[PDB]
């Protein structure tokens, strides 16, 4: 099914990912079409921080939901 | 008892960790250094006997400490992380993610702390048997060639620092190539910006001064420092520059002892004006020089040619004839004198240990040009008001913008003086001394200086001080005994001589006995300038000997400072061991003679020394209280002088304040 | 037609280059955006044979460098090209901004505002010039009006006018690479706090996002009181519309998350925060707090730190 996450810079992609599948299934879906690297990449939604070894059905992650995507460069 | 107790009662206390680090965090927040030792020394004592986790408890409630709190707690906290991974390195490589993760938050710790952290870092991610754990070896090596390969600033800055500290630490045949690359990619990503640069150059100087490491790789980066300061800077000493220049272009300021037909010369104009590389010039030559020192201990003979080398430079002698064709060439010629000045101070930092009298010389004549660059300086931005070049109004420049000296530059100190007048000169000591009295005050009440313990300053200044200022101490006894600007010097020299014997004399680990016996040799020194034969007298007889030697300079004191200077001096020798008449009585000297102005502070001072060890406070206030009244009498000045219908307001409130404590 | 540049960059400089830009003369806009549609490597490296072929020590060359940044400003919005051949040419449009004149940079920022107003800005990319020309502005202190004053002029034109709404968070990621003043920082997050009602709301939080890093370097207490009243004013009509909730309170949550993550770099925000939303005296109490204050202080609570000030601020 279908979902959006919204970046820093306003750019929104749409991912096609079932309920089934792991958090850093997601993280490898936007290392695919964006690039950014997945221990960089950290996902927010409703106001919680997603932790890796959960799924979207631990989140409660329906359709047309929005992540809200932000870039944890450690260092620089 | 805190040794005894987590030694023997370590099993009972096993049960309260979190208790125990909940009362080292509560006490960690505080002042008072002594309680902050106690908190520091509970986390040791507690990563000391403990479990494994409580271990890890401790570290994570040290990473809290750094990442949350302010600047002593951040401080303690890294001195202890230092202590634990110099204590047991492999109780921290179980936990030593927990110490990765203080690198999320560079942005809010100060550069000495960073300093700091990058070196616990790598001290436990470069110990030996941990070779199997490469993991962190190779995520700081990451993030470190991450942080050097942004252009901003601020992330550049923190990439120079872990570089070098890295390189420092890991350099103690393929870790010689190591350090090579890291070294090398520091310095091609830092080429590009001047400020990185000179950081960068100020940095290794500041590794190759204070570690002693592996001289193979000392050995190989000389012979590379060294030909690229030599390509870099150093031309033929052809007459003609290259430059289009609208200003007569020589070489000046050469020594003239040495060839003139020579080969070594400075492009230090038309580098500057091709430029708008020769900012980061001091910074490179300190960096060549430490590694001649440290590669033939101390012997200069590569170099030694450079100090009799002209500079490049404009006819800057005149900054009057010049006057009122304001524009960018006046910024051009001032960075010009402060590049020079710069340059000076730092060949000045490098020959002064050397023992050779014609090398002195040579040194004596560079202060020269120091002070003449300085007049001409002064004058250009007296003239030119705002235009002020920051390159990292006199008190602001004097401090921070010109090249920090050495302490062993006081060596020069030795040397005699030469007053011009009644027939090294006056201007010169004023030089140094002001220097010397600058560091003093900073440090007993400036960088390369703080990196010396408090106690080795005091110890080196006991020697670098005493036996050769007592001497320019009596010439300047013998002066003011018997034209206006000469006098204008020596006045402040005498003054800045008795500060720097204040602030020595005042210093605050003279309470504890271990400095003490210094103290005594330093009262051996005051006590043996009038008559020697005395020796190991009592410490009160050494106190009245050095109080009755300095007593007798009041008669040539020119100004009201000196005064004050010289009573705070004999009050602070005199709380060593009656002498309250001696104070009040040379208080009231002073308060007594003529001054041919003085500000309010200083006699606010004076007058609070004088009623404070008088015999009767009541009698003395009846006194001036009998003399404020023929004031508006007979003056339109008093028979108790500085009593100006100024000073009165001083007087006054001095005398309120006293007779209500 | 591409290999009788190559042959003109290798040799010398300003002798041959000079005339070929003077005699070829008839379009800049057929030959850069073909030569891409069959290899794009051709275009990167006639870019480094075209700019060093054409300094700004004479107005000639000027203008066709005017006119070249013009002509690779629209190409880079319109064509639907490449990523990688986009970042390298954003990449020499970087690297080749460093030594320009006054009084070109101001036509091109007339045509960058121009943009602003009214064209399609699929790609941000093409705005990119736009942080970096604002600092080699205000390093030219000589009458073009100084370098500063222009500078100022530019950020009111860009502040006044209305922001296109699908990238308006974009121009609010230009604003933290330039330096501004107090005044400058002050005018554009009043201006960013009073794009919040004209919009969708889930684009709010990164927007937000991108005002805490310029917050960073300016006023924090306008931004944090227009967030806060803004949220606190959305939460009343929720609240009288109750007398809308399933994306409203996950938009809330979402910027509290947003800025206590940026409260945990940026210690003077927090403490910003602490002092703006004070008791004190009994009459700031009765206007200060809301049900998404309230909620924001207890998440700060999660910052060891800030733990102790904001539990005794909501006890007392």
């Amino acid at each position: 099914m279908q979902i959006f996450v919204k970046t820093l810079t306003g750019k929104t992609i749409t991912l096609e990912v079932e309920p089934s599948d792991t958090i850093e299934n997601v993280k490898a879906k936007i290392q695919d079409k964006e690039g950014i690297p997945p221990d960089q990449q950290r996902l927010i939604f409703a106001g919680k921080q997603l932790e890796d070894g959960r799924t979207l059905s631990d989140y409660n992650i329906q359709k047309e939901s929005t992540l809200h995507l932000v870039l944890r460069l450690r260092g620089g | 008892l805190l040794q005894s107790t987590f030694s023997v009662h370590y099993l009972v206390l096993k049960d309260m960790c979190s208790s125990i680090l909940s009362l080292a965090q509560s006490l960690l927040h505080s002042l008072d250094q002594s309680i902050i030792s106690f908190g520091s020394l509970l986390y040791k004592y507690a990563f000391k006997f403990f479990d494994t986790y409580c271990q890890q408890e401790v570290v994570g409630a040290l990473v809290t400490h750094i990442c949350s709190g302010n600047e002593a707690e951040v401080d303690t906290a890294l001195d202890v992380l230092l202590e634990l991974v110099v204590l047991n390195p492999s109780a921290m490589m179980m936990n030593a993610v927990f110490v990765k993760g203080i690198l999320d938050y560079l942005d809010n710790i100060s550069p000495q702390q960073i300093r700091k952290l990058f070196y616990v870092l790598s001290t436990l991610a470069f110990s030996k048997q941990n070779e199997a754990s490469s993991h962190i070896q190779d995520d700081m090596h990451l993030v470190i060639r991450k942080q050097l390969s942004s252009t901003v600033f601020k992330y550049k800055l923190i990439g120079i620092i872990g570089a070098v500290t890295m390189a420092g630490i890991m350099a103690a045949d393929e870790q010689c190539t190591q350090v090579t690359s890291l070294l090398q990619l520091v310095h091609s990503c830092s080429e590009q910006s001047p400020q990185a640069s000179a950081l960068y150059y100020d940095e290794f100087a500041n590794l190759i001064q204070h570690e002693k490491l592996d001289p193979k790789a000392l050995e190989w980066v000389g012979q590379t420092i060294c030909n690229d300061f030599q390509d870099a800077f150093v031309v033929d000493s052809c007459v003609v520059p290259e430059g289009d220049f609208p200003f007569p272009v020589k070489a000046l300021y050469g020594l003239e002892e040495y060839d003139t037909q020579n080969g070594i010369a400075i492009n230090l104009l038309p580098l500057l004006f091709s430029q708008d590389s020769p900012l980061c010039l001091a910074p490179y030559f300190r960096l060549l020089r430490l590694c001649v020192e440290r590669q033939h201990n101390g012997n200069l003979e590569e170099i030694d040619g450079l100090l009799d080398c002209p500079i490049f430079l404009t006819d800057l002698e005149p900054g009057e004839k010049l006057e009122s064709m304001s524009a960018k060439e006046r910024s051009f010629m001032c960075s010009l004198i402060f590049l020079t000045l710069n340059w000076f101070r730092e060949i000045v930092n490098a020959f002064c240990q050397e023992t050779s009298p014609e090398m002195k010389g040579k040194v004596l004549t560079r202060l020269k040009h120091i002070v003449e660059l300085q007049i001409i300086l002064e004058k250009y931005l007296a003239v030119t008001p705002d235009y002020v070049p920051p390159l990292g109004l006199l008190l602001h420049n004097s401090h921070a913008f010109f090249r920090e000296l050495d302490i062993e530059v006081f060596s020069i100190l030795h040397c005699g003086l030469v007053t011009k007048f009644i027939l090294l000169g006056p201007p010169e000591l004023l030089f140094l001394l002001e220097d010397l009295s600058q560091k003093l005050e900073s440090m007993l009440t400036f960088s390369h200086l703080q990196q010396r313990s408090a106690q080795e300053i005091v110890h080196c200044v006991f020697q670098l001080l005493t036996p050769m200022c007592n001497h320019l101490e009596n010439i300047h006894n013998y002066f003011q005994c018997l034209k206006v600007q000469e006098y204008h010097i020596m006045s402040s020299c005498y003054q800045r001589l008795l500060q720097i014997f204040h602030g020595l004399f005042a210093w605050s680990g003279f309470s504890q006995p271990e400095n003490q016996n210094l103290l005594y040799s330093a009262l051996h020194v005051l006590s043996s300038r009038l008559k020697q034969g005395e020796h190991s007298q009592p410490l009160e007889e050494l106190l009245s000997q050095s109080v009755h030697y300095l007593q007798n300079f009041h008669q040539s004191i020119p100004s009201f400072q000196c005064a004050l200077y010289l009573i705070r001096l004999l009050m602070v020798i005199l709380e060593k061991s009656q002498n309250k008449e001696k104070i009040a009585s040379l208080a009231r000297q002073f308060l007594c003679r003529v001054w041919p102005n003085i500000s309010n502070d200083q006699l606010h001072a004076l007058l609070c020394i004088y009623l404070e060890h008088t015999e009767s406070i009541l009698k003395a206030i009846e006194e001036i209280a009998g003399v404020g009244v023929p004031e508006l009498i007979n003056s339109p000045s008093s028979t108790f002088p500085t009593l100006t219908r100024h000073t009165f307001v001083v007087f006054f409130r001095v005398m309120m304040a006293e007779l209500e404590k | 037609m591409d290999q009788k540049i190559l042959s003109l960059a290798a040799e010398k400089t300003a002798d041959k280059l000079q005339e070929f830009l003077q005699t070829l003369r008839e379009g800049d806009l057929t030959n850069l955006l073909q030569n891409q549609a069959v290899k794009g490597k051709v275009a990167g490296a006639l870019l480094r044979a075209i700019f060093k072929g054409s300094p700004c020590s004479e107005e000639a060359g000027t203008l066709r460098r005017r006119k070249i940044y013009t002509c690779c400003i629209q190409l880079v919005e319109s064509g639907d090209l490449q990523k990688e051949i986009v970042s390298e040419i954003i990449g020499l449009l970087m690297l080749e901004a460093h030594h320009f004149p006054g009084p070109l940079l101001v036509e091109l920022a007339n045509e960058f505002i121009s943009a602003v107003r009214e064209g399609s800005l699929v790609n941000g990319k093409s705005l990119e010039l736009l942080p970096i020309i604002l600092t080699v502005l205000a390093t030219k202190k000589e009458n073009l009006l100084s370098g500063e004053e222009c500078k100022k002029q530019l950020i009111n034109t860009l502040c006044s006018g209305r922001w296109d709404q699908q990238y308006v968070i974009q121009l609010t990621s230009m604003f933290k690479d330039v330096p501004l003043t107090a005044e400058e920082v002050e005018f554009v997050v009043e201006k960013a706090l009073s794009m919040f009602s004209k919009m969708n709301l889930q684009e709010i939080p990164p927007l937000v996002y991108q005002l805490l890093v310029l917050s960073s370097k300016g006023s924090r207490k306008s931004v944090l009181e227009g967030i806060i009243a803004f949220f606190s004013a959305l939460d009343k009509q929720h609240n009288e519309e109750q007398s809308p909730s399933g994306e409203l309170r996950h938009v809330e949550g979402t910027i509290i998350l947003h800025i206590v993550f940026a409260i945990k770099l940026d210690y003077e925000l927090g403490r910003e925060l602490v002092k703006h939303l004070k008791v004190g005296q009994q009459g700031d109490s009765n206007n200060n707090l809301s049900p998404f204050s309230i909620a924001l202080l207890l998440s700060v609570t999660r910052i060891q730190r800030f733990q102790d000030q904001v539990l005794d601020l909501l006890k007392t």
